[PDB]
RNA sequence: ACUUACCAACCCGAUGCAAACUGCGAAUACCGGAGAAUGUUAUCACGGGAGACACACGGCGGGUGCUAACGUCCGUC
RNA sequence: CCUCCUAAAGAGUAACGGAGGAGCACGAAGGUUGGCUAAUCCUGGUCGGACAUCAGGAGGUUAGUGCAAUGGCAUAAGCCAGCUUGACUGCGAGCGUGACGGCGCGAGCAGGUGCGAAAGCAGGUCAUAGUGAUCCGGUGGUUCUGAAUGGAAGGGCCAUC
RNA sequence: GCCUGGCGGCCGUAGCGCGGUGGUCCCACCUGACCCCAUGCCGAACUCAGAAGUGAAACGCCGUAGCGCCGAUGGUAGUGUGGGGUCUCCCCAUGCGAGAGUAGGGAACUGCCAGGCA
């Protein structure tokens, strides 16, 4: 909600200032950002995607999306069809409270934390980072966990190349290496 | 190991263009359509075209993919 | 890709329309408006049009582009489909959904009489 | 092969019946339809039997 | 000797060697051996010729085999009947029409390409001819 | 992780091959309509009576055989 | 019995010729309404490895089809969901393919029904294999017959094993 | 006359790429979401109430032979009929005559209706 209208008072203004564009619309927009774990060993048993959704819904106000496996791979004995991760897709207003909830509060809380990459960005202007801890978000309580799993998080943009799509996640205070 | 073979299926155009239909008579029978229905012209279960209403066999060359089409042209 | 989604939408209806040889009554929508037109078989001929972007119905709207809109273009296409002589027609929803404005102009339309 | 022929009947007793096949190992649950009783002349509904 | 590693089957018909050659110019090399008749050319024939120019030629210049047998010839063994089914495959072979390029060569003197050629026609079982390169 | 006298998929250029390959494609044959001329109705149907169902070689298109056989199995004359 | 090739560009065409399958499956894997679009690879990303899920990009069917092959399929015939039983009863112009026994396609009419606002679609499934004449007999219905008469037995007709 | 929208004809000489260009109307994105309606999560899509902004993306138009596409003439292959040979394959007379390739073309053409601006 706040990060709304702080992007259209100054973002806006400082990115129309520092890459020259013609029209407003030509300024990047955050789109959407999907959260998803791959569940992985609960082939042999279905609780622990449960687990991973609770898990999603306790992060994200919205409840998550069970996917399937897509194909049959003898590697790692998985067939078509089968529940092997969970995802949530966040936009709008919910969109900008999670930016919040991520920015403000769960950056800071990194074991060693070196900073952040900034190579990742797709070479087309969407960002992607995976956490090694669910435990790091603040509603998950250290106590209501059975298995430790990390999850990714990615945000889309409008962008057109990785160095705006850089230019526009700075804009926000996001941390780097 | 190799002395099998089908009854053969009596398959192709039974009714060339030009040629004046009854309703109701087979034009082409045919696995997939590889000939497609037109004006008059009713596919059936097996993808036979057949005609709908009495008339002369056309044929006819339409749309983006350049498909054969039936149609029967009423004389 | 909104666009082809709706054409590739509708096409099997536009099709099964052109085999049966129907007087279709096509609508069309968009976020600011709504048209009509009622195409003879051969699918190359207008004998009746209607859309919210005229004068005949265009003052008598707080905003075209609402049920209301559409409730009067479909009026306004009925009345004179009949008395163009036209009755018997098949409703073309065009790819949109027969949920919202587009039922209103047809109901307006069956409503005024036109048989569909 | 596996698959055992049934007969369903209608609920009509006109004595008609329609023949049929059915699963027994899977959906072993007794089939029932909407079937048209000629007898009767009405849609009426038919029980598996035999 | 030739073989080709797989194929969709294992026994084809025997069919017809009419017609013209395709790929009648010295397209790699200089020089070329070219069929005037007509009929198979065997593995083994492909490989006699082979050795053939490459021991005239004391590990000089390059050589290219254009002709690689892939069709199977079956034969049925002695004291067997007719019928009984289609007999084993027991070689495979090229179809040369006239004008075919069978081998091509380069980095060598005319007299040796013509003389290692020479050698090579030796062991083949069709008419050949010496060819050059030309422009168009 | 360096590297490589072995090997090296993809893709790019050139080069061929295929009965069970086809982004092409004939000549003929076949189906249908119209028009003369010509032909002892030569076409169709129905009824009385059969015989015959070991074929052979030649030409062309092929399978098989060794593009072996006065070989064998099909198509057509 | 089904698919391809031989098979010579209509059909058809043989050999102890070359290659593969079938003797089922499914009350949903059928019907209808609405919606959707694959394989592969590239890049980035927690456990992640060449290959699990996510995000975008190139690509455009190199996927899928219940089971062989061929031919088809984007209006999709491929995938998903809601309601359903047309996997209906009597017929059937007219055709195709068979020496025949038969096999197959079929608009349309009557009855009643499902889905859809409606136009309409539906007489099983993308199509082509999944089959066995006749006789004898068993079951349900049907007062058709019923050997002096009334029944009944037995027989016929319809459905079915 | 110019521009846009709807529906057709034809189905790459019509496409894909590259460059430019347009917001009066139209179209597009766009603003919000109690309700109509919907997400196997998400107002992304479907859908409803609107009109602050921009033509950024999409879309239409214009230019460009990068790729696709089209493509002669002549020759060649093949082949019906008749005849011949050195008869596993060819040749002669006559009729039909490809495919590939070369030269070249190619930045589609057109019908009904509606709106804006002349």
């Amino acid at each position: 909600a706040k990060l709304h209208d702080y992007y259209k008072d100054e973002v806006v203004k400082k990115l129309m200032t520092e890459f020259n564009y013609n029209s407003v619309m030509q300024v990047p927009r955050v789109e959407k950002i999907t959260l998803n774990m791959g569940v992985g060993e609960a082939i042999a048993d279905k609780k622990l995607l449960d687990n991973a959704a609770a898990d999603l819904a306790a992060i994200s106000g919205q409840k998550p999306l069970i996917t399937k496996a897509r194909k049959s791979v003898a590697g790692f004995k998985i067939r078509q069809g089968y529940p092997i991760g969970c995802k949530v897709t966040l936009r709008g207003e919910r969109m900008w409270e999670f930016f919040e909830r991520l920015i403000t509060i769960a950056v800071p809380r990194i074991r060693d934390f070196r900073g952040l990459s900034a190579k990742s960005f797709d070479g087309r202007g969407n960002y992607s980072m995976g956490v090694r801890e669910q435990i790091i978000f603040p509603e998950i309580d250290y106590d209501k966990v059975d298995r430790v799993r990390g999850l990714d998080i990615t945000i889309t943009t409008t962008a057109k190349s990785d160095e705006e799509g850089r230019a526009l996640l700075a804009a926000f205070d996001f941390p780097f290496r | 190991r190799n002395g099998r073979d089908s009854e053969a299926k009596r398959l192709g155009v039974k009714r060339f263009g030009g040629e004046s239909v009854l309703a109701g008579s087979i034009i082409v029978r045919q696995r997939g359509t590889k000939f497609h229905a037109g004006a008059n012209v009713g596919c059936g279960r097996d993808h036979t075209l057949f005609a709908k209403a009495d008339g002369k066999v056309k044929f006819e060359v339409k749309g983006p993919k350049n498909r054969k089409f039936i149609s029967i042209e009423a004389e | 890709d909104k666009k082809s989604a709706r054409i590739r939408r509708a096409t099997r209806a536009r099709r099964k329309l052109q085999e049966l040889g129907a007087t279709r009554l096509v609508v069309h929508r968009t976020p600011r408006h709504i048209y009509a037109q009622v195409i003879a078989p051969n699918g190359s001929e207008v004998l009746v049009a209607a859309s919210t972007v005229e004068k005949a119905i265009a003052e008598q709207l707080k905003y075209t582009g609402n049920k209301d809109a559409a409730a009067a273009v479909g009026k306004a296409v009925a009345e004179r489909a009949l008395e163009k002589g036209i009755k018997d027609v098949s409703f073309d929803r065009s790819g949109f959904q027969y949920h919202g404005r587009v039922q209103a102009l047809a109901d307006a339309a069956r409503e005024a009489g036109l048989q569909f | 092969g596996i698959r055992e022929k049934i007969k369903l009947v209608s609920s009509a007793g006109t004595g008609h019946f329609y023949t049929t096949t059915k699963n027994k190992r899977t959906k072993p649950e007794k089939l029932e339809l909407k079937k048209f009783d000629p007898v009767v002349r009405q849609h009426v509904i038919y029980k598996e039997a035999k | 000797m030739l073989q080709p590693k797989r194929t969709k089957f294992r026994k084809m018909h025997k069919g017809r060697n009419r017609g013209l050659a395709q790929g009648t110019d010295v397209s790699f090399g200089s020089f070329g051996l070219k069929a005037v008749g007509r009929g198979r050319l065997t593995a083994r024939q492909i490989e006699a010729a082979r050795r053939a120019m490459t021991r005239a030629v004391k590990r000089q210049g390059k050589i290219w085999i254009r002709v690689f047998p892939d069709k199977p010839i079956t034969e049925k063994p002695l004291a067997v009947r007719m019928g009984k089914g289609k007999g084993n495959v027991e070689y495979w072979v090229a179809l040369i029409q006239p004008g075919k390029v069978l081998y091509e060569m380069d980095g060598v003197p005319e007299e040796l390409a013509r003389e290692a050629f020479k050698l090579a026609a030796a062991k083949l079982p069709i008419k050949t001819t010496f060819v050059t390169k030309t422009v168009m």
